[PDB]
């Protein structure tokens, strides 16, 4: 089994798997702490956006490794804009902040 | 882009009035004809 | 995804975020202890009192056989309420800069065990609400704001049927709850029946921003531990270690 | 429709209004057929 | 059991303090008579006016018609012979020629007018109005008068709270007349200490007396008498009141019982009890202890008549019909009729002849009637696998075909250039350009040729010659 493009859900937006099309394997935290340890960065933020959350971050990456370009970096998580809202309606307010 | 620092405060009903246009009364949700 | 709503309640309610999260927000400022009295009015008819005739007590309770004995003779005018009536009122009706300096001075005249250990929680806490612009009249919610139709979707699955959230049922609900008790018992009801009116209200709200903490929900057919906000945010249904 | 007309014409303008919805075989490998039956409205109890 | 016979006697005993009450109010005569017209030219009916009548000509002598003038309930919960009627409504015309004078006009004694109104007041008690016509008889006379309450209440304190006046130098003058300036002009004229700081709020007293004299005409009763109507209603219902107290408290007991009934179907039973206490206290007020029926089965009929309603259409979480629901049951008491006799299952063809419905659209029938189903719910995974986490967006496209949509819709500009000026340039410059399409006599100025033939042909022309841009697409998207 293989899978590289698929479904997507609307309030989860994320990887699924119908029936002529494949299973993407979950990337589960056991691998998250052994990446962790090496020290990296950016192999770290991307198993957690663009390729499974992110969803306006997936398809502008599709579009640049077809011309032989390069992926920017991704923007906000979708379970983390969602939140926002989620925690709004707990009456308590949160509001973003730059510097 | 990217993100910084957040901050946390109590919400008001001030507050909340802003971002809602109205108050929903009726309990009924939709119809199951014209959906 | 976006914006949201409320629902004018007619009777004040305050906060589960704040009620259940020791130490108290709602009544440790108000002179209210934790539980020994900010949890018995909820219930059946406590008259507890908010104001005061001529220098009495804040926590002090009052018995419903000594009530009808404290009107003509023997008592005074006394500042009578129900539950979650006589919450809000108090926030508004209180000065932060005195009251501050009132219990500042008591630390070393009384022993540190039958004031002083709930004092302890009083200039911390009130502390915070003046270095930062907020106000104690805020932890009561007077309105309650409305989850987007898109984390609670109704889309057709199929043959003709439909889908929708079981937390649309918590809403349909809450609005019997407050349309009830504005033209039917509070103009004519006795009393012994009204009070436990009030008492499903705010077990009624509670419920669903968080629902677990106390009184849990149960929906009409099929019982099932019923969902509400809370609850599918964080996920406390797993008891948070088994996240997703 | 008027729109879609354009793209056939491109491709040899030929729409039919019926067309061939068969249940094409699934993704994997194929194989012979054993036996076929059809029951077209027997005279029998049939649910 | 009882104990609620002996204190129902009390009930209809101040009744009789209202119906008295009403009858001296001229709004509540002109409605009547008014109201009257609507019969002779054929719009309405007597039904909704009068029910019957009575013998005596004093106060009462059979149960009464008022029964929601001293309800607990607030308003919102408060929902003979044709030639024999037409006779005696004859009767108030006859006297109320004079009356209807005397209040367009009147004088400056309104003692006059609502003397020849008390002989009228005498005949009005003899009707039996309808229980419907007290909820806005009396309804409108306690919030008419009820603006005249704060009317004055406003003028009071602004003279004896802020002007500092003695309780006694105002219930000495404002308690006179209380319709001219001939009390606040008297107080000034006083020479007192206080009389020169009623010229600070004058012209607020001045406001607030003009339109205060407005109601009074309206009503066209004395502001002091007017006063004496009310104040003797709230003693009537008050004693009725306080008496069904007892009747609301003792019978909650039997609102329970038969809320066994209508449990699990739609609403909590919490809501259940709602609509049953609610029928005990309407019940209770338009009970009658001179009557056969007994109390513990007469109030229970409307009961449990409050409680089928509530839940006879917002029972599910989505709005329901009510013979949708109604429909269902109908073809079951026929299904086993048909199964315990022959023993076979009936099949879609006989009862097809006893029925209104063919055997086709029936059947699609059975498809709305569900719950249907919720969403969060476990599936196999039991973890974070949600019923409605496995549906496909169609609004969202997904990165496959985001590159491609996004190739078909902005490229055919390009090549639209290299084509004829004339039939290109007229729909490209129309709606490309600007706003709106088609004007007909517009377009024929906007190229300066032709006339209003090729507006359709060089669209037509053009659309042909669409099919060029193959590897660019614009238009074959919207559809």
């Amino acid at each position: 089994h293989a899978r590289s493009t698929g479904s997507y859900s609307l309030v989860t937006q994320q990887p699924l798997g119908g029936k002529a099309q494949f299973g993407g394997q979950r990337f589960g935290e056991m691998e998250v702490w052994a990446l962790e340890a090496y020290g990296a960065a950016y192999t770290l933020q991307e198993m957690l956006t663009v390729k499974s959350d992110d969803v306006n971050g997936r398809t502008k990456m599709y579009k640049n490794i077809v011309d032989g370009n390069h992926q920017m970096e991704p923007g906000m998580p979708e379970s983390f804009n969602v939140l926002l809202k989620e925690i709004r309606s707990l009456g308590i307010n949160i509001e973003l902040e730059d510097e | 882009e990217e993100f910084d620092a957040i901050k946390i405060a109590l919400a008001s009903p001030d507050m909340i009035r802003s971002w809602s246009f109205g108050e929903v009364k009726k309990p009924e949700t939709i119809n199951y004809r014209t959906f | 995804r976006e914006r949201m709503g409320h629902i004018e309640l007619a009777s004040p309610t305050a906060h589960i975020w704040f009620l259940k999260s020791l130490p108290s927000r709602i009544g440790l400022l108000l002179d209210m202890p934790l539980r020994d009295i900010e949890r018995v009015l909820y219930f059946e008819s406590y008259v507890v009192i908010e104001g005061g005739m001529t220098n009495l007590e804040r926590q002090q309770i009052l018995t419903e056989e000594q009530y009808l004995d404290a009107l003509e003779e023997f008592g005074d005018e006394f500042d009578a309420k129900m539950g979650a009536e006589a919450i809000q009122a108090l926030l508004k009706s209180m000065d932060l800069e005195q009251e501050c300096e009132q219990l500042r001075e008591e630390l070393n005249e009384t022993n540190s065990e039958t004031k002083r250990k709930k004092l302890t929680k009083r200039i911390k806490l009130l502390e915070a609400f003046v270095q930062s612009g907020n106000k104690p009249e805020w932890m009561i919610l007077t309105v309650l704001p409305v989850l987007p139709p898109d984390l609670r979707p109704l889309v057709p699955l199929d043959g003709g049927r439909f889908a929708t959230s079981d937390l649309n049922d918590l809403y349909r609900r809450v609005i019997n709850r407050n349309n009830r008790l504005k033209r039917l018992l509070d103009l004519a009801a006795p009393d012994i029946i009204v009070r436990n009116e009030k008492r499903m209200l705010q077990e009624a709200v509670d419920a669903l921003l968080d629902n677990g903490r106390r009184g849990r929900a149960i929906t009409g057919s099929n019982k099932r531990p019923l969902k509400s906000l809370a609850d599918m945010i964080k996920g406390k249904q797993g008891r948070f270690r088994q996240n997703l | 429709t008027p729109e879609e007309k354009l793209l056939r014409a491109i491709f040899g303008e030929k729409a039919s209004d019926v067309k061939d919805s068969s249940l094409r075989v699934p993704n994997g490998v194929s194989g012979t057929v054993i036996d076929v039956q059809v029951f077209t409205r027997d005279g029998v109890e049939k649910d | 059991m009882e104990g609620e016979i002996d204190i129902a006697k009390r009930i209809e005993d101040g009744i009789n303090q209202v119906q008295c009450s009403v009858a001296e109010y001229p709004e509540a005569i002109t409605y009547l008579l008014e109201q009257y017209n609507r019969v002779e030219a054929e719009e309405a009916r007597l039904s909704d006016l009068i029910t019957g009548f009575v013998d005596p000509n004093a106060e009462e002598d059979l149960a009464p018609t008022a029964t929601h003038v001293g309800s607990e309930l607030s308003q919102e919960d408060l929902d003979i012979d044709p030639e024999l009627a037409r006779e005696k409504f004859a009767e108030l015309r006859a006297q109320y020629v004079v009356t209807r004078d005397t209040i367009k006009a009147k004088g400056r004694s309104h003692a006059t007018a609502q003397e020849e109104i008390l002989k009228l007041s005498e005949v009005f008690k003899q009707f039996r109005l309808v229980p419907k016509q007290f909820d806005y008889l009396v309804n409108s006379m306690r919030v008419m008068m009820d603006r005249v309450r704060t009317q004055e209440r406003l003028i009071m304190k602004l003279c004896v709270e802020q002007c500092k006046m003695p309780k006694k130098n105002f219930i000495t003058l404002f308690t006179g007349n209380e319709t001219s300036d001939t009390w606040f002009n008297a107080a000034i004229a006083m020479n007192k200490p206080w009389s020169e700081k009623l010229h600070d709020v004058s012209e607020e007293v001045h406001r607030a007396l003009q339109k205060l004299q407005q109601i009074e005409e309206e009503t066209g009763l004395t502001i002091e008498q007017v006063k004496d109507i009310n104040r003797r209603m709230s003693i009537g219902e008050a004693k009725a009141r306080r008496a069904k107290k007892e009747m609301v408290e003792a019978n909650l007991r039997l609102v329970i019982s038969i809320a066994k009934k209508y449990t699990n179907r739609g609403l909590q039973f919490l809501d259940l009890i709602q609509e049953g206490n609610i029928g005990l206290m309407k019940a209770v007020d338009k009970f009658e202890y001179r009557r056969g029926y007994k109390f513990s089965t007469y109030a229970t009929w409307w009961i449990r008549q409050a409680i089928t309603r509530s839940i006879a259409d917002q029972a599910r979480t989505i709005r329901i019909p009510v013979h949708m629901i109604e429909t269902i049951n109908k073809l079951n008491r026929i299904s086993r009729q048909m199964l315990q006799e022959m023993g076979r299952e009936p099949t879609p063809e006989e009862l097809a002849e006893r029925m209104l419905m063919p055997e086709d659209k029936i059947r699609k029938v059975l498809k709305i009637a569900k719950e249907p189903i919720s969403m969060e719910t476990p599936i196999g995974d039991d973890e974070d696998s949600h019923l409605g986490d496995f549906i496909e967006d169609t609004t969202l496209e997904l990165p496959l075909d985001s590159a491609t949509t996004e190739s078909l819709r902005a490229a055919t500009h390009d090549v639209l250039a290299g084509l004829t000026a004339r039939e290109a340039k007229v729909l490209r410059m129309r709606f490309g350009i600007d706003m709106n399409t088609d004007h007909t006599l517009e377009e024929v100025g906007k190229q300066f040729d032709v006339t209003r033939e090729r507006i359709r042909q060089i669209e037509a022309k053009a659309l042909r010659k669409l099919r060029h841009p193959s590897r660019s697409e614009v238009l074959r998207s919207f559809l």
